[PDB]
């Protein structure tokens, strides 16, 4: 809060928070298709889709 | 040389030349395996090896006497050498083959160890000639459905059911007078081959072929065959062409012509002015290449065929090699037409002033059944000469820019992408 109740501290460093943390997301997307492309998609039959690829 | 035509019934060509040490004597048909059904695919090949069996090739060899053929899809062959100063034996023998007597070549014995050697022939042809039947499974694609797409040897499963009476029935509708040319070539006068034909009274039947139903129409259109058990990559590729009697009959020619051939191996070859080279020798994308101009009666073929074993790097050689076809549309040099000029003219010297009179025999008489008559080499040259820039640009933006295609592929093909990839570099559209 940076006081004893929700107040003007809290208003000032809850926008200052929220311009950042997007920018954090930003990156963990970065993350989550670099552990996509050393294995690929799936596929609804849950088998191997080795023998059939289209780009 | 000069060529000499008549019709006295029959039509008798020759093209005398005073040089050689040898003659030829022929018949050639106007018929050939895209006059054809798919039940009775193979049967052109079955009279090429009954006319080269043991029995009738040893009355000839007592003679001194040489038997020849030859099967495509618009016509057939049947050729006799011989000394120059044994020309008459030549016509008798030819008299006992198909005027006469051609029943005791099918006899029991004759027919099922002859079909017993082509079905042989065809099988290894489908499992170690991988070039040829990707370019034969090129036509099949391309012109699905239509009398185009068979086979000339014909397919093991439609030779299994062949009988004699399906070799007898092929020879009335189609080795008739009306649809035959006697040929002559090399040492042989032209008026001494028409008066010995005249004092015999020969016919070999009257006329009338059948009728042919449906016309020659290309499909775009691809069959894959992978295989990954072999150790290299083969593709052809094409676009529909011109046929013969075309006003483009020699603009597509020279359009082959600046492309060309190539090998890897060959000191020389990697030397040409093509501007491809530039690009595919920097890692190595192929092996060989060759750019053909296919033409048939209905119509015709227009592409290259290739062999690799970059089996990782397929997709960059298709792409460099649609992207100089482009160029022809839109930027062309002057020095790139006069090159493609003088090789092709080189080229056409070669095919048909070679030595042998069996092929100048096959040559005349396909030319003569399907125009009437032959066109000089002196009057191809002037054509060839008087090709400008504009009509190579004017012949591509109506037959290469944006059209589709045809492909056939067989081995190590998995990085050989999907047809819409391939279809959409047909034309730049960063233009
Ligand atoms: C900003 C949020 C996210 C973005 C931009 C994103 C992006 C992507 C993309 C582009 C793909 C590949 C295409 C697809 O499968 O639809 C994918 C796949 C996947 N995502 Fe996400 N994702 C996000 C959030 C999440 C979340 C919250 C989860 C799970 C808690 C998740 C789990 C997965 C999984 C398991 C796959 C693979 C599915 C498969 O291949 O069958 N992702 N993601
Ligand atoms: C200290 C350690 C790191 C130092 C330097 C590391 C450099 C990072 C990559 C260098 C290596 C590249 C070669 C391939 C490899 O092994 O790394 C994969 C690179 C990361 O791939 P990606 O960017 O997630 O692609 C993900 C793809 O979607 C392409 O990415 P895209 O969506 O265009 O991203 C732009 C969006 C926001 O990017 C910003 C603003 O940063």
């Amino acid at each position: 809060w940076g006081g004893f109740s929700v107040s003007n501290p809290t208003i000032q460093r809850f926008f200052a928070l929220h311009y950042l943390v997007p920018f954090i997301i930003a990156a963990m997307v970065i993350m989550h298709l670099m552990a996509l492309h050393i294995h690929g998609s799936s596929n609804p039959l849950g088998i191997t889709g080795n023998l059939d690829r289209i780009p | 040389a000069e060529v000499t035509q008549l019709s006295n019934g029959i039509v008798v060509a020759t093209e005398h030349n005073p040089s050689a040490h040898t003659a030829s004597v022929g018949v050639v048909f106007g018929s050939g395996a895209a006059n054809e059904n798919p039940y009775n695919n193979g049967v052109s090949n079955l009279w090429k090896n009954i006319f080269l069996s043991k029995e009738n090739s040893a009355v000839a060899a007592k003679e001194g006497l040489a038997l020849s053929s030859n099967i495509s899809r618009d016509f057939q062959s049947y050729i006799v050498s011989s000394l120059p100063g044994s020309t008459d034996k030549s016509l008798d023998f030819l008299n006992q083959s198909f005027i006469q007597q051609k029943a005791n070549l099918l006899s029991s014995s004759n027919f099922e160890a002859t079909k017993k050697s082509v079905l042989k022939q065809v099988q290894d042809f489908e499992e170690n000639d991988h070039p040829n039947r990707v370019l034969e499974h090129l036509h099949s694609t391309a012109f699905q459905n239509t009398p185009l797409s068979l086979p000339t040897r014909g397919t093991l499963e439609s030779l299994e059911n062949l009988v004699v009476a399906d070799l007898e029935s092929f020879a009335n509708n189609h080795f008739l007078n009306s649809n035959a040319v006697v040929v002559g070539t090399g040492n042989i006068k032209h008026e001494d081959l028409v008066n010995s034909i005249e004092s015999k009274n020969l016919s070999l039947q009257t006329g009338t072929k059948p009728v042919l139903k449906k016309k020659a129409a290309f499909l775009g259109s691809e069959v894959r065959l992978r295989d990954d058990t072999l150790p290299k990559a083969w593709i052809s590729l094409a676009v529909e062409g011109e046929p013969v009697n075309s006003p483009n009959y020699f603009v597509a020619k020279l359009a082959a012509q600046i492309f060309g051939s190539y090998n890897a191996f060959e000191p020389a070859s990697r030397l040409q002015g093509i501007k491809l080279l530039d690009n595919i020798q920097e890692y190595q994308l192929c092996d060989n290449f060759n750019h053909f101009s296919l033409s048939y009666k209905d119509s015709g073929l227009w592409g290259f065929s290739t062999a690799t074993r970059n089996v990782t790097m397929i997709d960059d050689l298709i792409h460099f090699t649609l992207k100089q076809w482009n160029r022809l549309t839109i930027s062309v040099t002057d020095t790139e037409v006069e090159r493609a000029k003088s090789l092709l003219k080189l080229q056409l010297g070669q095919l048909y002033e070679s030595g042998n009179p069996v092929n100048d025999a096959n040559l005349l008489g396909a030319e003569v059944l399907i125009k009437g008559s032959k066109l000089s080499l002196g009057e191809a040259f002037k054509k060839i000469d008087a090709i400008t820039v504009k009509d190579v640009k004017a012949w591509a933006g109506k037959r290469l820019w944006d059209q589709d295609i045809a492909i056939a592929g067989t081995g190590q093909i998995e990085g050989l992408l999907d047809y819409m990839r391939i279809r959409s570099d047909m034309s730049m559209m960063r233009w």
